[PDB]
DNA sequence: CCTGCATCCGTGAATCGAG
DNA sequence: TATAATGGGAGCTGTCACGGATGCAGG
C-alpha cells in the first residue's frame, strides 16, 4: 500500500523474480529513460547494467568473412553460415591457425634484351617488366648447383659451389624455369625461358633497380622485398599472445602453451594474421586504442569524457564499463549504465526509509478531492495507513527485519522425558534453519560469490 | 513461485563452456592469483587485502563489507586509497593490476558456468536431512573451493576436479547440519559404519543382530556395552508437537510435566523447614546460634572456617569449635525431646 | 476512462472427556 | 585435493460459504 505495489509486484521483488530501480543514474531502455520504482527483468538488468553481447559459433573448417575489431551492423554476415543479430564490434575468440608473413629483403639479378625491357627506376607488383617478341632463353652466368625456390608465382634461383652461393637470379611471371632443384649447371646453359610479355608477381615488389649495359642486352641487379607465409596450428590448450597485424622480430612469442615445447616463437621479422576462430563475439562497445600507459583499469565504470589512457589524450564517448585488453592493446568501453537496481527486502527497506510521510499525506489529501469513486477509495485506504504510522510514531522500515528476535529457551524447551529420551519444540528446528542459511550467506559474501 | 524451478531457470541462462573457453578462464584465474602475488611483492601490502580490493572493484560498489580475515576494516574510502595507490605504479607494474582484475572476472564467470554440475550432483544426496536447495548451495561452496584450488596445467577437465570438492562440501554439510543435537563428523562416520555393519549382519542372519554380534563384526575395541552406548548417543530428539490421537486437538508435550519449577508443596516445605530451624536456633543463645548460622551458611550463604568465626567473635578457633559442639549437642537434645524436625529428614 | 459483475484467495466452521 | 561427469521430483484431487481484493469487458 505504502509503496503503491500490487501483491504480484511486491512478491517479485521480495522473492527475487524481478529488480526495482532506486537510482537510474541516466539509464535508458528501448527509447525511454529508466523511471524510479520501475520493475525490470533479469534480462533487462543485464542489458542495462552489464551491456548486451552475443557469441556466435563457427562451423568446422570454415574461416571468417570479417576481421578483428571491424564495426558490424545488425544483419551483417560474419560467417558463411552465421549472421549477426546486433550492432557492435566483432571480436575473434580462439584462432585455430595463425598465419605469419615473414618479411624478406634480398637482391637478385636478371638479364634481358635491351630492346625488349622497359627502363624503370623501380617495379610494382603486376607491372610489366618487359615485352619479348621472340621467346628468350635466360642463361646461367655461373657454375654450380641449382636451388629452386618457388613462390605463389615467380621464382628464385640460387646457384652455389660448395655451400656458398655463387649467384642469385630472379624469375618474374611469364618465365618458366627449365631446371629442377639440385641440378648442376655449367656457364651458358639456359635456366629459364621468357615467352612473350613478362611482369612482376602480385606478391613480390621491386624496391630498387640497378641497370648495366652489356652488348645487345642489359643486366639488372634488383633489390626485392616480399613476404612468405607460414601456418601455425594452435591447440585448445594454447593461447595467442599476439594481436592482429602485429609486428614481431626473432625470438618473440606468438603462441604460448602448457609445456615449453610446441610453443610458437617468431623466427624473424614479420606480421601476424589470425584465422579460423572458435567463435565470434559481437559486443556493443567503443574501441579506444592506446600507445601509452593506461590510467583506467578493467572492471571500472565510466561516464563519457572520462580520463582513460595516454595521460588523458583519449577519453570515453559513451556510458559504460572499462575492459582493458593487453593483447590487442586497446581500452574497451562496453556500452552500459551504472544503475542501482536491487531485489529483496533490502531494496524494500530502502524505499520505506526514503519515504516522507508528510508529503504522501498531502498528495493523497489532494487526491481525495477527485470526483471518481475508486480514486477516493484507494487514496483513503493509503491515507489511513499513512495516518496510522504518523499518529503511532512507527517507521515503515520496521516492517522489514534486520535483526530477527529469538524466543527464550524455556518457552521453546528441550527436555528429557521419562525414558531418558529427548523431546523438543519445532521452533528449534526452525531457528537452526535460519542460522544455517544466514551463516552460509555471510560466508558466501565474505569469500565473494557470483550474484546468482 | 517455485524456488527450485526458479533457480533452475537462473542456471539455464549461463551457457556451458567450450574446452577452449574453460581453459581460458582457468588460465586467467591462475595468472590472476600470480598477479596478486607479484603485486604484493611490489606494493608491500597484504595479498588478501589486495585480492579483496580487486574483488571489490570487479564486483562493483553493489557489495561493500568487512572481511574477517583482513586486518583493516574494508570500506569504500579504504579501497579507493588502495586502488589509487595501486594505479600509481608504472606500465610494466600496473599491468599486473589489469591481470588481477581480469582474473577475478574470469573466476566469477567460471563459478557461474559450472553451477549445473552442482545441481546434477546434489540431486542424489536428497533425503538425508537437508533440503534440495540447501544441498545445492553447499555444493556451490565446494565449487568455489574447487575453482580457487584448480590447476589448468594438468589438462584435466574442470568437472573432474570440481566433483571431488563438491561432494566433499555436501557430505560435510549433511554431517554437520542434520542432527538437532550436533555430533562431530568422525563420530557420525562411526555411527554410520555401525549402521552398514548392523545391516550387513541383518542381511546375512535373517534377523536383527545382537549387541555382541555387531561387537564381533566391528573388530577389536568393540564390545556389546560400547555398541549400546554408541546407539544411545545417536538417538535423535522427537517433536513436542507430535500428534496424539487421530484428531488435532492433542499434542505430545501436553503430557509432559515440568520437573524444574517447584511444586507448591516443595516451596511450602522449604519455608516450613526454615521456620522450624529458626524456632530451633532460638532455643540457643544468639551467640552460639550465630556461630552455627555462619558455620553452615544460613546467614550470608557462606560456610566459614573456625579461624574466620574466631576472628569475628574475638575468641580462639578452638572456642568456636567448642561452641559449635555445644550448640549442635543442645539441638540434639532439643530434637530428642520435641520431635519436630524429624519429619523434615526426608 | 469509470461502473458493474465475474472471480480469486484466505478465512472460519460448539463443549467436555480420553488418546 | 585430479578419467569425466553440468536444468528436480512428486504431486493427494468427495466441504463450503463467506468477505474483500483483482481484473475483466461494457456503457
Ligand atoms: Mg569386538
Ligand atoms: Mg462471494
Amino acid at each position: 500500500t505504502l509503496l503503491d505495489l500490487s501483491a504480484t509486484e511486491l512478491e517479485q521483488v521480495l522473492y527475487f523474480s524481478k529488480y526495482i530501480v532506486l537510482d537510474p543514474k541516466g539509464a535508458i531502455l528501448n527509447g525511454v529513460p529508466v523511471e524510479k520504482r520501475q520493475l525490470l527483468t533479469d534480462e533487462e538488468y543485464r542489458e542495462l547494467r552489464y551491456g548486451k553481447q552475443e557469441t556466435y559459433p563457427l562451423p568446422p573448417g570454415v574461416d571468417a568473412l570479417v576481421k578483428d575489431g571491424e564495426e558490424v551492423v545488425k544483419g551483417q554476415e560474419l560467417a558463411p553460415g552465421v549472421v549477426s543479430r546486433l550492432d557492435g564490434v566483432a571480436l575473434y575468440r580462439f584462432p585455430r591457425r595463425v598465419r605469419v608473413e615473414y618479411v624478406k629483403k634480398e637482391r637478385a639479378g636478371l638479364r634481358l634484351p635491351l630492346a625488349a625491357w622497359v627502363e624503370k627506376e623501380a617495379y610494382k607488383p603486376g607491372e610489366i617488366l618487359a615485352e619479348l617478341p621472340e621467346p628468350y632463353l635466360f642463361r646461367a652466368e655461373e657454375e654450380g648447383v641449382v636451388e629452386l625456390k618457388e613462390l605463389e608465382e615467380g621464382a628464385f634461383l640460387v646457384l652455389r659451389r660448395e655451400d656458398e652461393p655463387v649467384a642469385t637470379y630472379f624469375l618474374p611471371v611469364g618465365m618458366t624455369p627449365l631446371v629442377v632443384h639440385g641440378e648442376i649447371v655449367e656457364k651458358g646453359q639456359p635456366l629459364a625461358e621468357a615467352k612473350g610479355l613478362l611482369r612482376m608477381p602480385r606478391q613480390v615488389r621491386a624496391a630498387q633497380v640497378e641497370a648495366e649495359e652489356e652488348g645487345e642486352t642489359v643486366y639488372l641487379t634488383l633489390f626485392l622485398e616480399w613476404t612468405e607465409p607460414k601456418d601455425y596450428r594452435v591447440q585448445p590448450h594454447m593461447n595467442v599472445v599476439v594481436p592482429e597485424g602485429a609486428r614481431v622480430e626473432a625470438g618473440d612469442k606468438i603462441v604460448a602453451a602448457i609445456d615449453p615445447e610446441e610453443e610458437v616463437i617468431a623466427e624473424a621479422e614479420g606480421v601476424v594474421h589470425l584465422h579460423e576462430p572458435a567463435s565470434i563475439l559481437v559486443v556493443k562497445a567503443r574501441v579506444y586504442p592506446f600507445e601509452d600507459d593506461v590510467e583506467v583499469s578493467t572492471g571500472d565504470r565510466v561516464a563519457p569524457g572520462d580520463v582513460l589512457a595516454d595521460g588523458g589524450k583519449v577519453k570515453s564517448d559513451v556510458y559504460g564499463r572499462v575492459e582493458v585488453d593487453l593483447v590487442r592493446n586497446v581500452v574497451r568501453v562496453v556500452e552500459s549504465y551504472d544503475i542501482d537496481a536491487r531485489m529483496g527486502a533490502e531494496a524494500i527497506q530502502q524505499l520505506l526509509k526514503e519515504l516522507d510521510l508528510e508529503a504522501l499525506e498531502k498528495e493523497l489529501l489532494e487526491e481525495m478531492k477527485h470526483p471518481s469513486r475508486a480514486r477516493r477509495a484507494k487514496a483513503r485506504k493509503r491515507l489511513e495507513v499513512v495516518r496510522a504510522f504518523l499518529d503511532s510514531g512507527n517507521r515503515p522500515e520496521w516492517m522489514i527485519l534486520e535483526a530477527v528476535p529469538v524466543l527464550p529457551p524455556d518457552l521453546r524447551p528441550m527436555v528429557q522425558v521419562d525414558g531418558g529420551r529427548f523431546a523438543t519444540s519445532d521452533l528449534n528446528d526452525l531457528y537452526r534453519r535460519l542460522i544455517n542459511r544466514n551463516n552460509r550467506l555471510k560466508k558466501l559474501l565474505a569469500q565473494g560469490a557470483p550474484e546468482i | 513461485s517455485d524456488p527450485v524451478r526458479q533457480y533452475l531457470h537462473e542456471i539455464g541462462q549461463v551457457p556451458l563452456l567450450t574446452l577452449e573457453e574453460e581453459v581460458e578462464l582457468a588460465r586467467k584465474v591462475e595468472e590472476g592469483m600470480e598477479a596478486i602475488k607479484k603485486l604484493s611483492e611490489i606494493t608491500g601490502l597484504d595479498p588478501d587485502l589486495i585480492r579483496e580490493v580487486v574483488r571489490a572493484k570487479i564486483l562493483g560498489s553493489a557489495r561493500v563489507r568487512h572481511i574477517p580475515g583482513l586486518k583493516e576494516t574494508l570500506d569504500p574510502k579504504t579501497v579507493e586509497e588502495i586502488d589509487q595507490k595501486l594505479k600509481s605504479l608504472p606500465k610494466e607494474h600496473k599491468r599486473y593490476l589489469h591481470i588481477a582484475r581480469e582474473g577475478e572476472a574470469a573466476r566469477q564467470h567460471l563459478i557461474e558456468a559450472n553451477l549445473r554440475l552442482v545441481v546434477s550432483i546434489a540431486k542424489k544426496y536428497t533425503g538425508r536431512g537437508l533440503s534440495f536447495l540447501d544441498l545445492i548451495q553447499e555444493g556451490n561452496q565446494g565449487l568455489i573451493r574447487a575453482v580457487e584450488k584448480f590447476e589448468y596445467k594438468r589438462r584435466f577437465k574442470f568437472s573432474t576436479y570440481a566433483t571431488w570438492w563438491i561432494r566433499q562440501a555436501i557430505n560435510r554439510a549433511i554431517a554437520d547440519q542434520a542432527r538437532t543435537i550436533r555430533i562431530p563428523v568422525h563420530m557420525v562416520e562411526t555411527i554410520n559404519k555401525l549402521s552398514r555393519t548392523a545391516r550387513q549382519l541383518q542381511q546375512e542372519l535373517g534377523r536383527e543382530p545382537t549387541y555382541e554380534e555387531i561387537a564381533e563384526a566391528m573388530g577389536p575395541g568393540w564390545d556389546a556395552k560400547r555398541v549400546e552406548e554408541t546407539l544411545k548417543i545417536a538417538q535423535e530428539p522427537v517433536s513436542l508437537e507430535t500428534p496424539i490421537g487421530d484428531e488435532k486437538d492433542s499434542f505430545y508435550g501436553d503430557f509432559i510435566p515440568d520437573e524444574h519449577l517447584p511444586s507448591p508443596v516443595d516451596a511450602a516445605t522449604q519455608s516450613l523447614l526454615s521456620e522450624e530451624l529458626e524456632k530451633a536456633l532460638s532455643k540457643l543463645s544468639e551467640r552460639e546460634a550465630m556461630v552455627l548460622k555462619l558455620r553452615k551458611g544460613l546467614i550470608d550463604g557462606r560456610e566459614h572456617t573456625l579461624e574466620e568465626v574466631g576472628a569475628f567473635f574475638g575468641v580462639t578457633r578452638e572456642r568456636i569449635r567448642q561452641i559449635e559442639n555445644k550448640a549442635l549437642r543442645k539441638l540434639k537434645y532439643h530434637e530428642s525431646r520435641t520431635r519436630k524436625l524429624r519429619d523434615f529428614l526426608d
